């Protein structure tokens, strides 16, 4: 048989080793960190991982000069050899063809620059830079520069010297002359002024000016050809053989990983650890073992299955986000209406941008794998957008009716006038209504954090979070002793005084060093309070924000009204984008209130594991 | 946690490592014993 | 499970081993054998010669 070895945690000892005996693997002993000493790689064994690591990393060299880098998952099993004789050709081939470049692309950049001045530079003491009895010193000036260099010159070398300019389109550049051995005078002049020599790099700098003149003319015309050559060699070697170098690298970087599993597992860094055998045939069969609802399910089934504290499923979070989510979607004339047309660009495919290619084949801004990825995501936001054309409707029926309000259906003038959502009665209904989910989550959360406690085994956490959920029902108490006033709320105004006690009756119980605190305890219940209310009101202010948008914003509405408001609503679409989304994230901030404050849920201040943000981005 | 695997290899282990200290010990004494003895006859045989 | 049959493994090198040197406990007795043989075969005829030499002086005396 085949020997495997086998890590894990130590919390989870027993459902790894459950699990891996069900697999294919069969005869799990434990093993103990003592044991896995004296297991570390030969000396034979760092070899070959030193190895693998060049050619992981000699790939990712010749891959991003040749072009683009991309990882795939496909490898392609070869050897030490093998791989190594495939990299050698190709990264030499490329390194040269790169150099090329360079060398072409720093040449034309100096040529580019300064062809025109050497050329007027020459041209100015033709055949008299190549003369002992004549020296020439070449300089750059500018407008502001040439009186006082002509100044200085002239008071230091008396007149029996030589300046000449000539022009270029814009400054001069400035030829001065003057005799052998009157050398040190002439640059002491320059000097002063504060201007200096031109020289170039290299053996133009050094050339006489009618030779560096006409070299630069023919590297300025000859690099853009040859540049382009270059370039289309290297274009073709990645194009042919891009794919050989990423299959090199996914092998390679496997070998490495093995290798390193071996020497961590080896200084005993797994604190669980078992030794098993597999023949050869269960060797792969080891590795082996409507929509909106079902979907997400299937895939949170991965998290189901692996548990880390006395939490329970990170499920309960999905369809609490559905309904408060769709609900900030409320619109019916430009808002909602607009969104809907949003939804086919993301589940579909545009190329009405750039970064973005076809979604259809997985092109988009984000990585080409990342799309592929967040296929599930556009789905979820396509429902979004399906149920929100409907729940436009149900604000529909606050607005339009032929009797009830005093705006009809469509009036003929252009759809929607003044909206009829400003009734007082309206507003807080749907307020009211939107708040008794948010009560409903917080006795959801507060009693899952109970149950934690209760099964993990720790009275502190039980005792601490039975106490806080005293307090909602106080809070709710008061509130109704003024929704209500007397008229209702008159039953619980005496409940009210009692659930004041429980608040603190049982958080005391595990004493605790901070009284004050259960202050903030009280803001968590607040807050789901707000956020509810703010979900439904500042949804339903996106609506009336698109009266002077597509609605009547204009004269007392007429005929034109309908093609003359399209000038604000166009400008109005970003600003009104901006502001809804703004509400779109209210629904996981509600989330972050309970779940890294572990009620029912995994977090609690840090620890590995995702916000729900995170894992809903693919989901 | 099972403290039964690592103990029972280690201690079979350790015996055949022992068993090749053995016959590689009980070898060499030996072919120095037939070395002695054989060029014993070698002084017995020449002298006579 | 290999446990026992883990120790078999190694016994196998470890007797690998065990007889290339019993590989060479034959070669060392070899030319050991060779050495011992050829101590006599000088043996053999330095005496030949001293007989040889031994028989003519004697009959050169008579």
């Amino acid at each position: 048989m085949e020997k495997l070895v086998l890590a894990g945690p130590k919390g989870r000892a027993k459902e790894l080793l459950q699990s891996l005996q069900q697999a294919g693997v069969v005869h799990l002993e434990t093993l103990r960190p003592e044991a896995l000493s004296a297991y570390q790689l030969s000396p034979e064994e760092r070899a070959e991982l030193r190895r693998w690591e060049a050619v992981s990393a000699g790939a990712e060299h010749t891959l991003s000069l040749l072009g683009l880098e991309a990882e795939p998952a496909r490898p392609f099993p070869e050897g030490l050899e093998a791989a190594e004789k495939a990299l050698s050709p190709i990264q030499a081939h490329a390194e040269g063809l790169t150099r090329q470049k360079q060398e072409l692309e720093e040449e034309l950049a100096l040529a580019q620059a300064y062809l025109e001045p050497l050329e007027r530079l020459a041209a100015l003491a033709h055949g008299l830079d190549k003369s002992p009895f004549l020296r020439v010193i070449p300089f750059l000036l500018t407008e502001k520069e040439l009186p006082l260099v002509e100044e200085a010159l002239r008071k230091a070398l008396e007149d029996r010297y030589l300046l000449a300019h000539e022009a270029y389109a814009g400054g001069v550049p400035a030829l001065v002359v003057v005799h052998r051995k009157e050398v040190d005078q002439a640059k002491a002049a320059l000097s002063r002024a504060g201007v200096a020599e031109l020289r170039l790099p290299g053996a133009l700098g050094e050339l006489p000016l009618s030779e560096a003149a006409r070299r630069l003319k023919e590297r300025a015309e000859a690099a853009p050809r040859e540049l382009s050559e270059v370039r289309q060699h290297l274009a073709k070697l990645a194009r042919e053989s891009a794919s050989t170098l990423q299959s090199l690298w996914t092998r390679a970087q496997d070998e490495v990983a093995r290798l390193k599993a071996l020497e961590e597992l080896a200084s005993g860094r797994f604190g669980f650890a078992l030794l098993g055998y597999v023949p050869v045939k269960a060797k792969p069969k080891v590795e082996e073992a409507n929509p909106p609802w079902v979907k997400p399910f299937e895939l949170l089934v991965s998290f189901l299955n692996t548990p880390k504290y006395g939490t329970f499923d990170p499920t309960p979070v999905v369809p609490i986000f559905f309904p408060f989510w769709f609900g900030m979607i409320v619109g019916d004339i430009g808002y909602a209406l607009l969104f809907y047309l949003v939804g086919r660009w993301l589940s579909g495919y545009v190329k009405r941008n750039e970064p973005l290619v076809i979604d259809l084949f997985a092109l988009k801004l984000k990585p080409p794998v990342l799309a592929k990825l967040v296929y599930i995501l556009n789905w979820m936001v396509f429902w979004t957008v399906v149920w929100g054309l409907i729940y436009g409707e149900f604000f529909g029926t606050f607005l339009e009716h032929l009797g009830v309000f005093g705006t009809p259906e469509h009036p003929g003038l252009i759809p929607i006038l003044i909206h009829r959502i400003d009734t007082a009665k309206t507003a807080n209904l749907l307020i009211l209504l939107s708040v008794a989910f948010g009560v409903v989550m917080v006795f959801a959360g507060l009693i899952l954090r109970a149950y934690l406690g209760l099964k993990h085994r720790h009275m502190a956490h039980f005792w601490e979070g039975v106490g806080y959920l005293g307090g909602l029902l106080g809070i709710l108490a008061l509130a109704a002793s003024y929704l209500g006033n007397l008229q209702a709320g008159w039953l619980s105004a005496l409940m009210y005084l009692g659930f004041g006690v429980f608040l603190l009756s049982v958080v005391m119980s595990s004493i605790w060093l901070m009284i004050p605190e259960i202050f903030t305890q009280a803001g968590h219940i607040l807050s789901h309070i707000r956020i509810y209310a703010v979900g439904a009101a500042g949804g339903i202010l996106a609506g009336l924000l698109t009266d002077v948008g597509f609605a009547m914003a204009e004269r007392l509405g007429l005929i034109g009204v309908l093609l003359g408001i399209v000038v604000a609503g166009v400008l109005h679409l970003l600003i009104l984008l901006l502001t809804t989304l703004g509400h779109m994230l209210q629904p996981i901030r509600l989330i972050w209130v309970e779940f890294f404050t572990k009620f029912g849920f995994y977090e609690e201040n840090g620890r590995p594991y995702r916000p729900f943000k995170s894992v809903r981005e693919t989901q | 946690g099972l403290i039964k695997s690592l103990a029972e290899k280690e201690k079979q282990l350790l015996e055949r490592l022992e068993a090749a200290k053995k016959e590689a010990e009980e070898r060499v004494k030996r072919a120095e014993a037939e070395a002695k003895a054989l060029l014993e006859e070698a002084e017995a045989k020449a002298k006579a | 499970k290999l446990e026992a049959i883990l120790s078999q493994e190694v016994e196998a090198e470890i007797q690998a081993l065990l007889q290339e040197a019993e590989a060479k406990a034959e070669a060392v007795k070899r030319e050991a054998e060779e050495k011992a043989k050829a101590l006599l075969q000088a043996r053999e005829r330095a005496l030949e010669a001293q007989y040889r030499a031994a028989l003519r002086r004697a009959e050169s005396a008579g």
